[PDB]
């Protein structure tokens, strides 16, 4: 189920109701993160548990979930490069229903994409290196795309 | 080696013939007139070879020839069209013994890129050739290679000192390949220049 802000403590617990407020209801049994908790981490966390939890059986879920467990770890531990928040975005965006062969990865895809949305400072601070996929061939010039 | 036309035979050289068969060979091979033949962009490479900053004139071979009777070599250097061909035929059979024939380039040798309906595949289809030259285009020192290539050919050549007294018949040196010649240098080269810099 996708994160909540306090503010969103004074709404009734209905299936409609949370649903209106971006969320889902699901077993209704509530979890709390206080402060000393990085959202990084936590999200990290979730993530691994949801792409092992994979059973395997289409693309979206089993090759997208790793690929942003691989970018939470990388921003846990500040080796985050531009476009990961962006790849996160698009996986969150992608992964949704009618995307995937069953319910699995939008659940797996709504607390990332909520984190984001109320969190998003943390995500930010994992980035500290440019981007860099290609290490340099000698005697070939790269070409330098703007 | 050497190879007979009137089959392989072996050296047949008294010793003033010898030396005056061997002067008569060294003025052919220093004295050589190609003919003015333009056929394509290759022609265009050979005359380059002939201008200053290259001076092909400095092995003698600059004096270039409008009329096939004073040309000792013809360089087919260009594409043999089909409509070329009879052409090529009539101003190589208007010269004079003894001729030589270098093909500059690739259309010269096999064709080169023009495996195409109006294009004779290579002008050895019905001109014989003693130097070939691959490039599209050979460079100008490409054509001043295959000419001392020519010279070291034509310096080991017996050919008929009169029609009157002696052996009539065109003697050819099978020479060495110049890859198997050169392949105990090609082969040793490690390290070459990166294509990055100048
Ligand atoms: C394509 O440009 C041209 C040349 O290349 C530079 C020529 O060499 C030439 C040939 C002319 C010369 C080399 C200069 C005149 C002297 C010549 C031919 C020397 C001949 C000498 C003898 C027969 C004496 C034996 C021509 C005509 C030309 O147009
Ligand atoms: S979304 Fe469902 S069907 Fe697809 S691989 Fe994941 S668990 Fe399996
Ligand atoms: S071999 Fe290449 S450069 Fe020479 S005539 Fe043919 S196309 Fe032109």
């Amino acid at each position: 189920t996708d994160f909540l802000t306090e503010a969103h403590l004074d709404l009734p617990m209905e299936f409609e109701s949370i649903g209106k407020a971006g969320s889902r209801l699901g077993t209704a049994l509530a979890m709390a993160v206080d402060h000393e908790i990085n959202m990084v981490s936590l999200v990290r966390n979730l993530e691994e548990f949801f792409a092992r939890e994979s059973c395997g059986w289409c693309t979206p879920c089993r090759d997208g979930l790793p690929w942003s467990v691989k970018i939470l770890r990388a921003l846990e531990r500040g080796e985050g490069q531009p476009g990961d928040i962006e790849t996160l975005e698009q996986l969150c965006r992608f992964l949704g229903p009618g995307k995937t062969f069953c319910a699995h990865a939008p659940g797996a895809v709504e607390p990332l994409q909520s984190a984001i949305k109320y969190f998003r400072e943390e995500f930010e601070a994992g980035i500290k290196q440019p981007f860099s996929n290609t290490h340099l061939i000698n005697g070939i010039q790269p070409n330098l795309l703007k | 080696d050497y190879t007979l036309t009137r089959e392989i035979v072996t050296d047949p050289l008294n010793v003033f013939m010898g030396k005056l068969n061997d002067m008569v060979n060294w003025g052919r091979k220093n004295s050589i007139w190609p003919y003015n033949f333009g056929l394509s962009c290759c022609y265009v490479e050979m005359v380059t070879s002939f201008t200053a900053v290259h001076d092909v004139a400095r092995f003698g071979a600059e004096v270039l020839r409008a009329s096939p009777r004073q040309a000792d070599l013809m360089v087919v250097a260009g594409t043999c069209f089909t409509k070329m061909a009879p052409v090529i035929q009539r101003l190589y059979d208007q010269m004079l013994e003894p001729k030589w024939v270098i093909s500059m380039g690739a259309c010269a040798n096999s064709g080169g890129m023009y495996d195409i309906y109006s294009v004779v595949q290579g002008v050895d289809k019905f001109i014989p050739v003693d130097v070939y030259i691959p490039g599209c285009p050979p460079r100008p020192e490409a054509y001043m290679q295959a000419l001392m290539l020519l010279q070291e050919s034509i310096g080991k050549e017996r050919r008929p000192l009169s029609w009157v007294v002696g052996d009539q018949g065109v003697y050819r040196a099978n020479m060495q390949s110049e890859r198997e010649r050169k392949r105990g240098e090609r082969i040793a080269v490690t390290n070459l220049r990166t294509p990055d810099e100048i």
